[PDB]
């Protein structure tokens, strides 16, 4: 009359490990020998990427850029004078670091529109409603609304070498490839009518903050809006108040000289980001890369800690049964 | 002290013959239900933050709070409705009876719930009684009638009561002369052997017999009569009062020991989501106090954040850290043990261990609410004829034996007397041969004050000075009553405790002669004692009815009496030897099931939450959640849901085929181990010991400006992304190390959420809709996987996190 099934009786065919310590201890030196090895890996090569920051931000009257923390005519422009110590020779990224920048915050990480900016007509002459107060400006609509958007970096950071004698010639950075290679060929379109951008964007208003358009960002027309990587880099949020973006690509050379070499450099930026207001520090970071992207040590240092820590608690239960 | 007119006929306040077991009206079911529910602080409190989401602020959606909420409720409403209109059901075929009364010279007929104080019934043979007559007369003479009361001391033999002197020769014969009488009894009570009152019987002129009144003539109330053709009583107690009906005390409402422990985890959990949202809006009000802090020029409230009044928003935002931390305790465990007791319960009822082929039927679960239950009792409250004995049962010895290995304490509380009530129990291994019986049997306390000798000459100097298999108890009915009811006199030395020590320090206890609720007040005293003992009773009859609804789970065996105790019962096995396996084999297993989806539903929410707010000291205070509306919403529905149901649902702890054979096994989860004290502090540390590693560990990884080999930034979806991923895989895999039994539905669930969350994650990522308002996790997942240092960084997070679990076993599995 009951059901003599597999399932109904509770008699299904199981597995039951026993897991035991004579089972688990070998396991604590599978771990302590594969993240050692790991951990100095990634360590060492930590180490051989070369870096160099420079923080621009002034406050300080013995530095350049304090003519430009309060001008009074200002187009402002800096100098400032860097070196070098070792030579930089595979590809090299510079970066501008914000810090006191709460680019996560709630009210801020939502003001935007991310129908407008994926090049949708209807949202393009209403955008949202989170992108506010930045949602219009005399009456009309603001092309990129938000606040994300609003308050786009825009300073400008040129590297100068200065070669045997005091003449200072130019480094050469790219601005393409420094956005994902999705948000900028899938999730930023520009608007969809015409072939000419100022065309597109008719009933729009620039941004408050803005000094040209959002079809006025570069005169390459792969470059010019909504698809702008300095813009597309800006709009991708933070995650914490102190953190850098992207800014040039300074690609190694066809011969194996160094892409960067050794000795005085000019930091020459046109200092319009204002940061002193919210106590912030702007700086310029100079890397290049490895297989693991940066310089950070916090991800070697944790393998040998915990390839360590598991290696002797190894040995150290391991003896302890050696007791018999 | 209640006057009654034999007829009617004059020489008021009275109940009317109609019993009420239901609890519940059909017309006020849902005010009085939907209070009763919304009353306890889970459901109202899962309520306030539903409202909060609807009118304040939701991090995710409304949705997702009232849609479990309601099922919540309109399930449970509907197990009490039913469980309630199956007593309405019940109360009606004991109304609307048969029963014929002599009103006017005539044998009329109304029903049993239409019958007053004082009116001729009139009874056939094998008839119930319609309520507690007083035996008038009998249609052949010597005033005799033979009563079996089955169903108030669940014995079955001849009893004999005495129709009064005087009336034994009216027999249909002028029976309705305007007889002139008047029964002066005693007020209702529940003795159910004491009766005393008196009769008035007067004569053509005038009379003045007065013929004394005792339980020999009461006809109580739920006795059938035995070969006699017909009597004629006349009703003195109807309904509510009949001594059949004082012994019920009705069914107040059964808990587990794991659902007050969810209740004391929630109110916990409740000053640990008050202290977050309130240790988050005090320093997001320290932080703002800086004007820079709040609208520095990069982005500023519009009109009407800057307007909206000072204290205004300090309790919005108190409101918004609640709605954003309220994920702590989720609404989806109560949805879950739903499920898991509703599903679980199919295992009694299958199982083909519990199957008689005498009556052709197996198991029975009335109520799936105390699985976890048959796994915590500490007391077996017994009924010797029907579940004991049938001689003793097929295995009523080897079964006691199982259940002292075990570790619990077997009463027998009995309606028999003490003469044969006795013999069995030493036939039952109950009784040793070297025991010494310590009685308080009528033959032993003949006197006022003798007993409280006697407790003190089996307590302070016979018994708890020392030997723990030496003396048992027996007690009767009549004693019983002296100890439980006159308990109110004395204060310095109470009898209700110095005999309470007495029970607790003896092998098993007897208690002969019980009413049906004296086996209720007996079952209560030892609820009361010393903590909460967990009780069980046991019974095949209707008078064990009283203690199956009083104890903490109820067993109604399926017997010769009826199906009387079967359903008012939680669970019923068709004999007593099945009591073994039900609890301890069932009974062990649908503890450790649902004691464990309780621990780890409580844990995987605080790791899921902690990140999220240890972020708000990076954002400005400002409720930002670190992971995607997305997330937070299949975290528990989809992520992490069924993993644990099947665990719940298919894990033998211990193999059964084990549990069986292994009593002692019973005593490792018998004071509620799995949600005590100590269990509880391990998954609470260790859930605020993982929240931090997931964060901590993942905030210096991004302190390097990238994680490619092409030099590109992460936002802030890809923290969350990483501390989600790092979050699914370590709760998933401290599941993995806490299985023990591997079906190959444990290897789908648990190996299909972890591909499904990537499966997912790569198509939820991946498209534009376009249905959002938003893109924001467009690339995210495929982005963060295009790097080698954060295959790494997840790697050692979800083995730094899932360490103290590993540690844990090598220790617990040496020395
Ligand atoms: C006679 C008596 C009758 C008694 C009948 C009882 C029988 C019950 C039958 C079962 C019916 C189930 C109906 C479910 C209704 C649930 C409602 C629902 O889904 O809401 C969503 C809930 C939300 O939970 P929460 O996230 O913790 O809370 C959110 C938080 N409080 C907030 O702020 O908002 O989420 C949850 O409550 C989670 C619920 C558990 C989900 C388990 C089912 C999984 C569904 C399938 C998911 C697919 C996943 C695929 C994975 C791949 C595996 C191979
Ligand atoms: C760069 O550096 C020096 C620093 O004074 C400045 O004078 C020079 O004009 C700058 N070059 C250009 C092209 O602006
Ligand atoms: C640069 O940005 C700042 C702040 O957004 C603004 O005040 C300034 O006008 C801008 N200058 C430009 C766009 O050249
Ligand atoms: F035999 Al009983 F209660 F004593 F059913
Ligand atoms: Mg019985």
């Amino acid at each position: 009359r009951p059901d003599n099934t597999a399932f109904k009786q509770q008699r299904l065919p199981a597995w039951q490990p026993i897991l035991t310590a004579g089972t688990v201890l070998p396991i604590f030196f599978i771990i302590g020998l594969i993240f050692i090895p790991i951990g100095i890996g990634i360590f060492v090569t930590s180490n051989n990427i070369r870096e160099i920051e420079i923080d621009y931000t002034g406050t300080e009257p013995s530095s350049p850029c304090n003519k430009c923390l309060s001008p009074d005519v200002t187009p402002c422009f800096c100098t400032i004078n860097f070196t070098l110590e070792k030579s930089f020779e595979g590809n090299v990224f510079m970066y501008y670091g914000l810090s006191n920048f709460y680019q996560n915050h709630r009210r801020y990480v939502k003001s935007r529109d991310d129908s407008q900016l994926n090049g949708d007509s209807s949202a393009l002459l209403n955008p949202s409603k989170e992108c506010e107060p930045y949602r219009r400006n005399e009456d009309k609509p603001i092309a990129p609304c938000g606040a994300i958007m609003n308050s786009m970096f825009n300073d400008t950071l040129e590297l100068f070498l200065i070669g045997q004698d005091s003449y200072p010639i130019p480094i050469a950075l790219k601005k393409k490839g420094i956005a994902w290679w999705t948000d900028k060929n899938v999730k930023f379109r520009n608007p969809p009518g015409g072939d000419n951008l100022e065309e597109r964007f008719k009933g729009t208003t620039k941004p408050v903050n803005w000094l040209k358009p959002v079809y006025m960002l570069d005169s390459d027309p792969d470059n010019n809006g909504f698809i702008n990587e300095d813009f597309i880099v800006w709009m991708r949020t933070a995650a914490l108040p102190t953190f850098r973006k992207l800014y040039r690509l300074i690609e190694r050379k066809s011969d194996l000289h160094p892409t960067l070499p050794a000795g005085r450099y000019w930091l020459n930026v046109t200092y319009n980001y204002p940061v002193h207001y919210f106590d912030g520090r702007k700086r310029m970071i100079l890397s290049t890369i490895s297989w693991m992207g940066g310089k950070n040590p916090f991800l070697g240092i944790a393998y040998i800690a915990v390839g360590s820590i598991s290696f002797l608690l190894g040995v150290v239960l391991l003896v302890i049964n050696h007791k018999y | 002290t209640r006057t009654v007119f034999v007829g009617n006929h004059p020489v008021q306040r009275f109940c009317d013959n109609r019993i009420v077991s239901s609890k519940y009206t059909l017309w006020n079911f849902l005010p009085k239900n939907l209070f009763e529910q919304f009353r306890r602080i889970a459901n109202f409190y899962f309520l306030i933050i539903f409202l909060v989401q609807v009118t304040v602020d939701t991090p995710t959606s409304p949705v997702t709070s009232g849609l479990p909420l309601f099922f919540v409720i309109t399930v449970t409403a509907i197990k009490q409705g039913y469980e309630d209109w199956l007593r309405h059901r019940a109360d009606n075929e004991v109304n609307k009876s048969t029963v014929y009364i002599i009103e006017n010279a005539k044998r009329v007929r109304k029903e049993s719930e239409k019958i007053k104080v004082g009116d001729v019934v009139e009874v056939q043979a094998d008839e119930t009684f319609p309520c507690d007559l007083i035996l008038l007369s009998s249609c052949t003479t010597d005033g005799t009638c033979y009563v079996t009361t089955a169903s108030l001391d669940g014995e079955s033999n001849c009893k004999t009561h005495y129709a009064v002197r005087d009336t034994i020769a009216l027999c249909t014969a002028e029976s309705i002369d305007t007889l002139r009488a008047a029964i002066e009894c005693e007020q209702p009570q529940p003795d159910l052997y004491k009766f005393v009152g008196r009769i008035n019987i007067y004569s053509n002129s005038l009379e003045a017999v007065a013929r004394s009144l005792g339980p020999e003539n009461l006809l109580l109330k739920g006795a059938t009569l035995k070969n006699t053709e017909k009597i004629y009583g006349v009703a003195v107690y109807t309904g509510m009062e009949t001594k059949m009906a004082l012994n019920y005390q009705g069914k107040s409402q059964k808990r587990s020991a794991v659902e007050k422990s969810i209740n004391a985890f929630l109110i916990v959990y409740l000053f640990i989501l008050l202290t977050k949202a309130a240790v988050c809006t005090t320093l997001k009000y320290v932080w703002q106090s800086t004007p820079y802090n709040d609208e520095p020029w990069y982005n500023q409230k519009t009109q009407k954040e800057r307007e909206t009044l000072k204290v205004l928003k300090m309790f919005t935002d108190f409101l918004s850290f609640m709605v954003l931390f309220n994920f702590i305790i989720p609404v989806s465990m109560y949805v879950t043990v739903e499920m898991q007791k509703f599903l679980g319960s199919f295992f009694i009822s299958w199982d083909k261990d519990f199957y008689d082929e005498e009556i052709n039927e197996g198991a029975l679960v009335n109520t799936s609410d105390l699985n976890e239950e048959l796994g915590q009792v500490d007391y077996v409250f017994t009924d010797k004829t029907g579940t004991l004995t049938e001689k003793l049962q097929d295995q009523a010895a080897e079964t006691i034996e199982a259940l002292h290995a075990a570790g619990l304490k077997v009463w027998v509380l009995t309606g028999d007397k003490m003469e044969t009530a006795k013999s069995t129990c030493y036939a039952c291994r109950l009784f040793q041969t070297n025991t010494e019986l310590l009685e308080l049997t009528t033959k032993t306390i003949e006197e006022s004050e003798r007993k409280e000798d006697r407790l003190h000459e089996l307590l302070i100097e016979y018994r708890k000075k020392l030997e723990h298999q030496e003396y048992g108890l027996i007690i009767d009915g009549s004693t019983l009553s002296l100890i439980l009811n006159s308990s109110q006199d004395s204060s310095s030395n109470n009898y209700k405790s110095i005999f309470l020590q007495i029970c607790m320090k003896c092998t098993a206890v007897l208690c002969c002669r019980m009413a049906p609720l004296q086996k209720a007040q007996i079952v209560r005293m030892v609820k009361n004692l010393k903590g909460s003992p967990i009780t069980l009773s046991i019974g095949d009859g209707a008078n064990d009815v009283s203690m199956i609804l009083e104890s903490h789970v109820g067993i109604g065996i399926k017997g010769k009496e009826g199906r009387q105790a079967a359903r008012n019962s939680d669970y019923s096995v068709p004999k007593f030897k099945h009591l073994k396996k039900l609890l301890l084999a069932h009974g062990h297993l649908y503890y450790v099931r649902i004691a464990h989806l309780v621990q780890y539903f409580f844990y995987k929410n605080l790791c899921f939450i902690l990140p999220q707010f240890l972020y708000q000291f990076f954002c400005g205070f400002s409720q930002q959640p670190l992971y995607d509306a997305a997330y937070l919403t299949m975290y528990n529905i989809c992520f992490t849901s069924l993993p644990i149901l099947a665990y719940s649902l298919l894990e033998q702890h211990i193999n059964i085929d084990t549990l069986t054979s292994d009593p002692r096994l019973y005593m490792k989860i018998s004071g509620n181990a799995m949600l005590q004290l100590g269990p509880f502090l391990y998954w609470t540390f260790l859930a605020a010991f993982e929240g931090t590693v997931f964060f901590f560990g993942t905030y210096f990884l991004f302190q390097t400006a990238s994680l490619e080999e092409n030099g590109k930034v992460y936002g802030n979806w890809t923290f969350g992304t990483i501390v989600f991923t790092v979050l699914v895989f370590t709760v998933t895999l401290k599941l993995a190390l806490d299985t023990r039994f591997w079906t190959w539905i444990n290897h789908f669930v648990i190996w299909g959420s972890l591909a499904f969350y990537v499966f997912f994650s790569f198509f939820w990522g991946g498209i534009i809709w376009p249905f959002l308002k938003q893109q924001r996790m467009y690339f995210v997942f495929a982005q963060m996987l295009s790097s080698v240092s954060t295959w790494l960084a997840i790697i050692l997070l979800i083995f730094i996190s899932l360490f103290p679990e590993i540690l844990l076993i090598v220790l617990k599995n040496v020395r």
